[PDB]
């Protein structure tokens, strides 16, 4: 809010402040975007299905153990538990509720809206994507979702990177073993290193960083008698205090123009991410994909994502050989 | 306010953003510390062993609380024309120094001590400066300076060589030399002595009545204000959003107590993003906390207006039991206070929603509010 | 005894009167430097039963405020002068304190020393300083009166373990004298023990005086625990009597839960500070 | 500086200030959208090795 | 650098400019931004092997 911010409940300040004319229904119509831009982003991401799927009452895969991912009916947010591990490891300054003090002092004029998908309708989205990846394959990207049993989407899988379906049908008990020995230690290995979940941090923090400066910016002289408004205007007389009510003025409306400036450049570049991770979700996940490097490094089988705090987390399973011989060819 | 926002007669479906609404403060409150150290004034006037007019006796004043309210009961005041300053506007004026006098005088000569005034009085006894900026107060004194013998207790000069400089005395029992003749004390033919008496009598009515007088030196300068004015103080409240003057510390916001801990000679708090949290000495002295209170934006729901007229309000983060239902005046910042504000509220995780009640159905968005919350127009 | 000590890092004081709760606020003020030299200054006038005049309170000058400590036994340090010639127009400050009231008269003289130090001032046998004050020797001409109540009041541990290292520090900064001190008692016979104190402010009195010249004049009618010898070229001699320095530069203070400053770094000292 | 005195060469040197620091904003307001284009040029090039 | 381009080397430019807030600690770390991008950019184009 402009009159709340630049000035400090003074008629005087708000009288001088109309003069200069529309400097702020300008740097509105560019925040208003930007929320609205923030809030399609999560949609286009997420919300790629049309129906929400369940997950059957019971679980066998041949092997295969999902518990990890898969809710756990046990805890109230219906959060699997390496959703549970990401989100104590993100560590939030405000999320806005009601707060009217490390973020109390940020109504001076400065408002954070909350987002409309609450971050529970998320887990609904992401148990629908995990249930029709797990029970239907890749089929229920382009019409209805057909079931087929889990062995069988895994030869096919194979077969789509060049090694016939015998290997998987005389291999599936070690397949199942790797595959459950991998998906353990995924989770001591976010667990080790903090900087892990590196750029998701550096989201939360850079902002609220920011939002710091601004206010900073309030008790700045900028060449004026002092940073108190009334102060200039009790002690010195008003004929020509305009021009430090001017300095004063012009010093803040540049300050506030640097910062949404900022925003602009950083909400691009959001953009340019959540577009990219909507293509990596659309093509890793509801299918599999022949491109290099993309989908996880080496050979690509599957994909299955996560939600984390303004983010997304996927998990690559990907085919990489071993030992090898030499031989002579002709 | 919708239609005026944005410049055109018509809207569309969709949620904007119209203005912000803010409490307004509805009291004031100055809290000057402690009033002691008074000057003495009742100590310079309360006396009944005043000297003569021509050696007048003298008064210093320093850092003093001074009140010019008290001596106007304490005498008669027959005659109170101070200096051309506003008599009535003297709380208000810093100085630091007051040097003062006092004499008696006579009936006759009540206005002779006056700047570039001559005579008997004000030549050779006392003259005054010509910008001299000091008040002057007299009094009648027969009552009590009269003796039915005679009151020979005070004295005039009448002699001497030039024209006293101003704020200057010339005490001396010297003997006149008048003329040619070197009367070298003798004090005979050709030679008199420059004091006479200045008794009085019970019968000395108009033109001979002793007049009490007192007056005082101001210095208005450039110099650290060392005389001052009262500065009252006022009352607190508790959880009301007023305005403060805390020693000097303009603000307003709700006032509650304070918690912590303040060091003794540490006054009032901050924190981190640089702003006032705790002061001091509201009366006496403790701690109390300032907040600032309520405020916040408005947004208007409605459909198109080519469809419809009905609108909804969406007021952002505050709390549904201390919302302005009343929306009263002058305290509210919204004008329009027309609408219901009753038997529609909803609390929601964005605000507090008047206009449109929940339903347990489920569709897709129309409108979005947030939250989760979507709004729509519909047929019951 | 003139010498030289390393200052350690002391010496920081309340810069202003706001609160303030576990924050890491930056500073830019006059203030001491960390690891800067510290000169002791020594009064050696006891001898026998026999005068030995002793030549001593030498010249020192002020330079934008000071730095003092000391271990006085109760009042021996009690005469301060502050003044910019101390002869004439100094219209020089005379404050004294022995253990009730302070005088804060402003006025000019020619000076106040006569010490007038009885032959019978051995402290071991007769200490006999009772009504021994011909202080403020005549006078050279002033106008000006003040008064306030007492200032350092060591608070004797009925010991002498507890050998307290009183800390003050003067500045005149648009007038307003500042007499920022701590009564730290916890020493116990190492000279400027490691460890952080805050400074509290006290008085404030603006005077206009180009405050250049810097003296104390001490309690000889009783005199004691004064050492001597050869000390030079940067080396320690006793003195209970400190003096060091301040000059313009920025700090980062951090302040404690409760509102004290616990911890201070300088940023200039050192490329990692 | 020196033809001048401090009253009125604390309004001209204000004046020389705010220009110059308006002219040094724009220098990395460009440079921000420089350095964006060419890093999606480099993801491009990134995506084609 | 601010304090060599705004002010060159007068004590009196630089304490007149000090009034001013943080408007160069926040033209410094854009720039190094800017450089440990370009840093990150040449490495994940070529060390892929
Ligand atoms: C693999 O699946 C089995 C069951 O099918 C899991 O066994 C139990 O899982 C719960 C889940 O928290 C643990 O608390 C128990 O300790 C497990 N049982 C035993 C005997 O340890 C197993 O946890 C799954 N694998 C992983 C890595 O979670
Ligand atoms: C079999 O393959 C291995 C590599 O897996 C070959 O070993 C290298 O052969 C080259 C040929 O000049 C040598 O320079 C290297 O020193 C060999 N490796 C090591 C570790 O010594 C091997 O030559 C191939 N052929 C046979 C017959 O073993
Ligand atoms: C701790 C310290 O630096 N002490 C020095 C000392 O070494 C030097 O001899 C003397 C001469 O200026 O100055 C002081
Ligand atoms: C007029 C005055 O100041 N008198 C005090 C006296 O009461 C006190 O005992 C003495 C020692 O401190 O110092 C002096
Ligand atoms: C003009 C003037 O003030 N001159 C002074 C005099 O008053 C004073 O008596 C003398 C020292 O005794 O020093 C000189
Ligand atoms: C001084 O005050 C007392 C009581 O207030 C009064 O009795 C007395 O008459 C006063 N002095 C004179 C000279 O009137
Ligand atoms: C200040 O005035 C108030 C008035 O009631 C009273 O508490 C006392 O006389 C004075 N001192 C303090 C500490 O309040
Ligand atoms: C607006 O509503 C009217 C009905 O009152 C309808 O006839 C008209 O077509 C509508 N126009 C638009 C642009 O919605
Ligand atoms: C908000 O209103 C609810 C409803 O009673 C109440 O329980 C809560 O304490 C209120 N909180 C605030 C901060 O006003
Ligand atoms: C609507 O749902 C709430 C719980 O969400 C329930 O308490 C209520 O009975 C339902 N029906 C209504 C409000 O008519
Ligand atoms: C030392 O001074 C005292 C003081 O009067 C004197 O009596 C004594 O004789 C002096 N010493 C000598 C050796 O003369
Ligand atoms: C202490 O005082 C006397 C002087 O009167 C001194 O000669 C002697 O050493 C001591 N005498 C006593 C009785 O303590
Ligand atoms: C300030 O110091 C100078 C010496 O540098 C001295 O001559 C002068 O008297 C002092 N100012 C005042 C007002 O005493
Ligand atoms: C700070 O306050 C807490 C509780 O108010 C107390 O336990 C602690 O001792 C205090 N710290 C001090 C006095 O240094």
């Amino acid at each position: 809010d402009c009159t709340m911010y630049i000035c400090g409940d003074s008629t005087e300040c708000s009288n001088l402040l109309l003069q200069y004319g529309s400097f702020c229904t300008q740097l509105k119509r560019a925040l208003t975007g930007i929320a609205v831009e923030q809030d399609k982003n999560t949609q286009e991401v997420f919300a790629q299905v049309k129906q929400i799927y369940k997950t059957p009452p019971i679980k066998y895969f041949g092997g295969f153990n999902f518990s990890q991912i898969l809710p756990d009916p046990s805890k109230p947010s219906k959060r699997s538990p390496i959703e549970d591990l990401l989100f104590n490891k993100v560590t939030l300054a405000d999320a806005g509720f009601i707060k009217q003090l490390i973020c109390a002092q940020k109504f001076n004029g400065l408002t954070v809206l909350p987002p409309l998908l609450t971050d529970e309708m998320i887990a609904q989205y992401t148990s629908a994507l995990l249930a029709g990846t797990i029970t239907s394959g890749w089929t229920f990207g382009a019409g209805p979702a057909l079931q087929i049993p889990f062995p069988m989407q895994m030869a096919y899988r194979f077969n789509g990177i060049g090694v016939t379906q015998n290997v998987l049908y005389e291999n599936q008990k070690l397949i199942a073993n790797q595959f459950n020995s991998a998906i353990g230690k995924i989770q001591d290995s976010l667990s080790s290193t903090p900087s892990a979940l590196g750029k998701l941090q550096d989201v939360v923090n850079h902002n609220a960083q920011a939002l710091n400066t601004l206010v900073k910016q309030l008790s700045s002289k900028f060449g004026a008698i002092s940073s108190v408004l009334n102060d200039i205007l009790s002690r010195l007389d008003p004929p020509e205090a305009e021009v430090q009510i001017d300095r004063l003025i012009t010093g803040r409306l540049q300050s506030l123009q640097t910062y949404v400036t900022q925003q602009l450049i950083r909400a691009a570049e959001i953009r340019a991410s959540a577009n990219l991770a909507a293509t990596k979700m659309s093509e890793c996940v509801l299918g599999q994909s022949k491109r290099v490097d993309f989908c996880g490094k080496g050979y690509h089988l599957m994909s299955f994502p996560q939600s984390a705090p303004h983010g997304v987390v996927f998990l690559h399973v990907t085919y990489v050989p071993a030992q090898e011989k030499n031989f002579t060819t002709a | 306010e919708t239609k005026c926002t944005l410049k055109s007669f018509t809207v569309e479906k969709g949620i904007y953003q119209t203005s912000n609404f803010r409490v307004q403060p509805t009291e004031s409150i100055v809290r000057f510390p402690n009033i002691t150290n008074l000057c003495p004034f009742h100590e310079v006037f309360n006396a009944t062993r005043f000297a003569s007019v021509y050696a007048w006796n003298r008064k210093r004043i320093s850092n003093c609380v001074a009140d010019y309210s008290v001596l106007y009961n304490f005498a008669p005041f027959f005659a109170f024309k101070c200096y051309g300053v506003s008599p009535t506007k003297l709380n208000d004026l810093c100085f630091t120094n007051v040097y003062a006098d006092s004499f008696v005088i006579r009936g006759n000569e009540v206005s002779q001590i006056a700047p570039g005034q001559t005579g008997n009085i004000a030549d050779y006894n006392y003259k005054l400066p010509d910008d001299f900026t000091g008040c002057v107060i007299a009094w009648n004194s027969n009552k009590l300076d009269s003796k039915v013998s005679g009151n020979y207790n005070y004295l005039y000069r009448l002699f001497r060589k030039s024209k006293l400089k101003p704020f200057e005395r010339d005490i001396s029992t010297e003997i006149y030399q008048a003329g040619n003749k070197p009367c070298n004390g003798v004090a005979g033919f050709n030679c008199y002595f420059p004091l006479q008496s200045y008794g009085f009598r019970p019968t000395y009515g108009v033109g001979h009545q002793p007049y009490r007088v007192v007056v005082l030196s101001f210095e208005l300068l450039h110099a650290p204000a060392t005389v001052c004015g009262p500065k009252k103080s006022t009352n607190l409240v508790k959880n009301k959003c007023v305005n403060f003057n805390f020693n000097g510390l303009t603000g307003t916001g709700v006032l509650t107590e304070s918690n912590k801990k303040f060091l003794p000679f540490q006054q009032f708090g901050r924190d981190i993003a640089d702003t006032t949290d705790a002061v001091r000495d509201p009366q006496t002295l403790e701690i109390l906390d300032i907040t600032p209170c309520s405020f916040g934006g408005v947004s208007v729901i409605t459909p198109g207006t080519n469809t419809s007229n009905q609108v909804a309000v969406l007021y952002q983060g505050v709390n549904c039991t201390e919302v302005p239902v009343a929306i009263h005046a002058d305290q509210l910042t919204p004008t329009w206070r027309v609408y219901s504000t009753g038997s529609n509220v909803f609390q929601t995780r964005a605000g507090c929603l008047i206009g449109a009640e929940y339903v347990n159905n489920s569709y897709e968005c129309d409108i979005p509010i947030g939250a989760g919350i979507c709004a729509s127009y519909q047929t019951q | 005894t003139q010498s030289y000590t390393n200052s350690f890092t002391r010496g920081v004081y309340y810069p202003d009167k706001v609160f303030r709760s576990s924050v890491l606020h930056s500073t830019q003020d006059l203030f001491l430097p960390f690891f800067s030299n510290v000169t002791w200054f020594h009064a050696i006038h006891v001898s026998g039963t026999n005068g030995t005049k002793r030549f001593d309170n030498p010249v020192l000058p002020f330079n934008d405020g000071v730095y003092f400590a000391s271990t006085e036994k109760s009042n021996i340090i009690r005469g301060w002068i502050f003044g910019t010639t101390l002869d004439s127009k100094t219209q020089s400050l005379l404050i004294v304190n022995n253990a009730t009231n302070v005088v804060i008269k402003v006025c000019e003289f020619q000076f106040c020393n006569d010490p007038f130090l009885d032959v019978y001032y051995h402290e071991n046998n007769k200490s006999r300083m009772e009504s021994e004050l011909r202080v403020y020797s005549s006078a050279n001409n002033c106008t000006f009166e003040y008064v306030s109540q007492p200032f350092l009041m060591d608070l004797e541990g009925k010991q002498g373990n507890f050998k307290n290292l009183r800390e003050f520090v003067f500045k005149n900064i648009d007038g307003y004298f500042k007499i920022y001190s701590k009564h730290t008692p916890v020493n116990l016979g190492r000279d400027l023990p490691q460890g952080f104190s805050a400074l509290e402010p006290l008085v404030d009195l603006p005077i206009g005086i180009n405050i250049t010249r810097f003296q104390t004049l001490l309690a000889l009618h009783r005199s004691y625990l004064t050492p001597g010898d050869s000390s030079s070229s940067w080396t320690a001699g006793a003195a209970a009597y400190y003096v060091g320095y301040l000059q313009p530069r920025t700090f980062l203070l951090k302040y404690n839960e409760n509102g004290t400053i616990t911890d201070a770094v300088d940023c200039a000292l050192d490329p990692l500070s």
